[PDB]
RNA sequence: UUUUGUAUAAUGGGUCAGCGACUUAUAUUCUGUAGCAAGGUUAACCGAAUAGGGGAGCCGAAGGGAAACCGAGUCUUAACU
RNA sequence: AGGACCGAACCGACUAAUGUUGAAAAAUUAGCGGAUGACUUGUGGCUGGGGGUGAAAGGCCAAUCAAACCGGGAGAUAGCUGGUUCUCCCCGAAAGCUAUUUAGGUAGCGCCUCGUGAAUUCAUCUCCGGGGGUAGAGCACUGUUUCGGCAACAACCCGAUGCAAACUGCGAAUACCGGAGAAUGUUAUCACGGGAGACACACGGCGGGUGCUAACGUCCGUC
RNA sequence: GUAACGGGGCUAAACCAUGCACCGAAGCUGCGGCAGCGACGCUUAUGCGUUGUUGGGUAGGGGAGCGUUCUGUAAGCCUG
RNA sequence: GUUUAUUAAAAACACAGCACUGUGCAAACACGAAAGUGGACGUAUACGGUGUGACGCCUGCCCGGUGCCGGAAGGUUAAUU
RNA sequence: AAUUCCUUGUCGGGUAAGUUCCGACCUGCACGAAUGGCGUAAUGAUGGCCAGGCUGUCUCCACCCGAGACUCAGUGAAAUUGAACUCGCUGUGAAGAUGCAGUGUACCCGCGGCAAGACGGAAAGACCCCGUGAACCUUUACUAUAGCUUGACACUGAACAU
RNA sequence: CUUUAAUGUUUGAUGUUCUAACGUUGACCCGUAAUCCGGGUUGCGGACAGUGUCUGGUGGGUAGUUUGACUGGGGCGGUCUCCUCCUAAAGAGUAACGGAGGAGCACGAAGGUUGGCUAAUCCUGGUCGGACAUCAGGAGGUUAGUGCAAUGGCAUAAGCCAGCUUGACUGCGAGCGUGACGGCGCGAGCAGGUGCGAAAGCAGGUCAUAGUGAUCCGGUGGUUCUGAAUGGAAGGGCCAUC
């Protein structure tokens, strides 16, 4: 045998999906590892030390694509 | 008889303006070299059980 | 482990002192590289690093 | 405060001692007391036998807790410039 | 009764009559109720004994800080942010 | 003469049967060994319990022995098993997560009950805003496969064909999050506090790991 | 020991398609009655009429009661 | 010969015989906080402890490990000062 | 072999036929010299094997004599027991049915007798595991200690030499 | 009075002797027509032995106890915290003694900033150059490279080179994520001070996710917080830290 163990929760991912209530600075997705699984943008960037799409400014989230090979980033419209 | 307070618990527990009982916060006297000193910045300020724990030591300090 | 540990004093008289680790073995010169204690409220040379 | 076997609450949160020694006997009086005093005065003592300090008690503060009205002396007792205001006013005196 | 589950071939009782198991003391916290109210209430004791006297003392109207201390503020910090 | 020989008394117990709610809490019957000896027996005395005594079996020490009997500490402790007694009315679980010298125990949370507060809270449906890489599919990539081909048997490459939980240049249903709105719902919702119990679940449908796509098997998700 | 439709027995009392009728539960309805909660019609210790709705239940929580022995009310009241 | 009184009488225990080892007597050893007593009114041809078990022929090699006996030079080492 | 796993080892003897027995071999799974080795007359309610004699041990049971059992009179128990109007088969079912479903057979009740079932009676399974249970036992487990030992200071003093 | 010998002291030792404590289970006397005991004489011994307190050793002779849990019964084996992927049904989360691997570190630069740079592989040509060192050209395009697993990610590079450097700063922190809890994580911005850039600006350690240990009891440094009559001090608190 000699297999098992795993590592644990790290839960990572969205947690403030579409046009959202925005805080001054929620989290918005967190997905660590990600620097382009979700890009910053807009009113909203951050990426933390663990690429957590920070969100600055509070307001309505985005979910975009643009340039550098479609690309998903995030931004957040002011409500 | 006169119930015995949990003598020990006496002794990081202070009751605030409520309820509340403020609390020192662990991980702030041993192997710090290698620590945040981010963290231990947010640890120096010691604050509050959980409400989850609370009922746990309003039974432990009957006199507070 | 063998990466020992490592106290920078402040180069001023004040007590303040920094804390990080060094492989005794590799570097032989001990460290000093400045920093910034909170008494002085100045930024200043710090030694002392085996 | 018994978790089960884990180790409990108040013997994983660290400690912090020292104790007064001084507070116990250190008292806090209040606006309301003053003149409740019983006359003029209010002394060190006197409010003790006014019944609100306590034998053992050897400072005191003066505090503002509402009442004052009537022009008071106070006598070796500390005050917050925010209690000698609310007396002088209403008159009075502070010892020192 | 115990079980996920018993007509169970799992437990217990041959039957009847009597007896047989959440009490009691103190401390503490809620709820209900009554008294009084920024006040409430005495203990031991005296006793004219369930009265009345006794307010020693305890709880509350102030909190914050490890504390000194400050005080409707106060710790934190050089800091009013 | 002899721990000599045969054999009663006497001492003992090798075999068998009968007895097994016995005549008997170890015997009766037919046999059996010893029978001047380390023999056997009467009376009385001495060794005391972690102690005695023992030609040694943990054997005996009053039908009691890997620590006697009696009284006391004593209502030892029992996370174990059992038991828990009159009536009506309302609500109504769990067999889970986490930690545990923990695993048939317990503690916090989850779920029940009671009370106090609070707002379009909450729920379904329609519409609007989102992220999705699962199903399926595909084969550029990562591997894996066939058949041709150009190639000192066969690499790369081209064409044609499949396969994948740890492949993806594609990609749903739908679940989930948020916003708007009507209607219905005895505020179903949230928070604080009094009281809990419960952390052995079983089968059936669906998606799966394990097993033999074996089991009234086993382990998750979900109804 | 028939025992691989429950049985009898069935050539349709099997099977398929279409259609109507009937049987069938503590479900739904009807009638009489009970209690928790809400609304309105009257009525205002309010308490009723109608009327809407709810009332399976272990662990367990909550709320109402009955009866037994004893003390006061008991020199009362009942009793040969 | 002895033994599991009450499922085991035996190859088990014992035994004469053998050996190792202790003991100079106020013996070793043992019962006992102690006094004292047993050993023994014996005294190394005696007494204890341990293993082997008439008798016959015999009883090989290993001292590294553990124990026991001897040694003291050195190293380390308690209370104490 | 009271030691041998393979193993009924192989060979010889005994028998009509021998996983046991006796004699050998040696490949001793894993004998061996006083936790003695190999022998041994005698002894043994000791283990194994063989033969004569003997027989109801058996083929294969028959008859007979007595004590019960059976009938009568007297006295007069026991365990056990939720309640009984207490049948078979097949199936169902907490998975091995007198009690459920289907069906079959069967007038009511004793007496002698036998034990297939009532998972029959009997002991809160001793096996197994479990309990942060117990007790005795062992040791280079831990931690302690009686005893046995070491030194120091006391009780403990005086002289001379180095 | 400083370096050095004889006398006397005091003092340890070693070694002889003595007697006078102490031993006598040698003899004799007396209490006593007693083997006990006591006293006396004598002999032998003698500061020894022996006992008390303290102390090192030995000490299953004796005593109290411990000697884990999961586990397709138990045991044997394996496992026990943390990280990566799948199982995990397209938000999160999830089981098995399910399928695979890793961590218990490394780095004063491998951190910060600024300026600049961009791979593997093959084809052809070129002294020694060899399948494959170095040079040229072409093709190619994240097939390279990330200090170490795996996954996600990376050209505006988080890959590579160099200059100057210490932001691997200190006090805080709107608001969040994630937890039953203890706790862990992300964080713009504020105050004081830094480094690099001309500047906007970036920097509170490394592409991110492992690289760890609560509490207690103490150790070290700082501080006028406390300091049991007063002043101090010991101790305690607070901050840093082992
Ligand atoms: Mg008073
Ligand atoms: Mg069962
Ligand atoms: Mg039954
Ligand atoms: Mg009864
Ligand atoms: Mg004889
Ligand atoms: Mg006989
Ligand atoms: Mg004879
Ligand atoms: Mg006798
Ligand atoms: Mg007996
Ligand atoms: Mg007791
Ligand atoms: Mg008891
Ligand atoms: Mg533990
Ligand atoms: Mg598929
Ligand atoms: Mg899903
Ligand atoms: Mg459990
Ligand atoms: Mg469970
Ligand atoms: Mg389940
Ligand atoms: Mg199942
Ligand atoms: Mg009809
Ligand atoms: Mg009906
Ligand atoms: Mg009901
Ligand atoms: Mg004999
Ligand atoms: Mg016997
Ligand atoms: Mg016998
Ligand atoms: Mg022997
Ligand atoms: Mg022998
Ligand atoms: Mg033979
Ligand atoms: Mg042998
Ligand atoms: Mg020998
Ligand atoms: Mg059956
Ligand atoms: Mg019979
Ligand atoms: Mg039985
Ligand atoms: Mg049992
Ligand atoms: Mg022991
Ligand atoms: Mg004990
Ligand atoms: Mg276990
Ligand atoms: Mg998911
Ligand atoms: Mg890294």
């Amino acid at each position: 045998g000699g297999s098992t163990r795993n590592g644990r929760d790290s839960e990572a991912k969205r947690l403030g999906v579409k046009r959202f209530g925005g805080e001054s600075v929620l989290a918005g997705s967190i997905i660590v590892r990600q620097r382009g699984t979700k890009f910053h943008a807009g009113a909203n960037v951050g990426c933390g030390r663990d690429h957590t799409l920070f969100a600055k400014a509070d307001g309505k989230v985005k979910f975009e694509v643009k340039g550098p090979k479609n690309r998903k980033f995030i931004s957040i419209e002011a409500e | 008889p006169k119930i015995k307070t949990v003598r020990g618990a006496a002794k990081r527990f202070k009751k605030t303006g409520k309820g509340g009982f403020k609390h020192k916060h662990a991980n702030l006297r041993h192997i710090l070299t290698k620590k945040a000193t981010k963290r231990k910045r947010h640890l120096r300020p010691k604050a509050m059980v959980s409400k989850g724990d609370l009922g746990l030591v309003i039974a432990c300090l009957p006199y507070a | 482990g063998i990466r020992e540990k490592i106290k920078l004093v402040s180069s001023a008289g004040t007590g303040h002192f920094y804390t990080t680790t060094k492989n005794k073995r590799t570097k032989p010169e001990k460290l000093e590289l400045k920093k910034f204690d909170p008494v002085v409220r100045q930024h200043v040379i710090y030694k002392e690093a085996k | 405060g018994f978790e089960g076997g884990q180790m409990p609450l108040y013997r994983r949160l660290p400690k912090f001692g020292f104790t007064s020694r001084k507070a116990a006997i250190t008292a806090e009086i209040r606006l309301s007391d003053l003149a409740k005093v019983e006359g003029g005065v209010v002394d060190l003592n006197t409010l003790k036998a006014a019944n609100i300090i306590g034998i053992q008690i050897e400072f005191a503060k003066v505090i503002l807790a509402g009442e004052v009205t009537t022009p008071v002396t106070v006598r070796g007792l500390r005050v917050t410039k925010g209690a000698r205001a609310a007396i002088e006013a209403a008159g009075g005196k502070i010892e020192e």
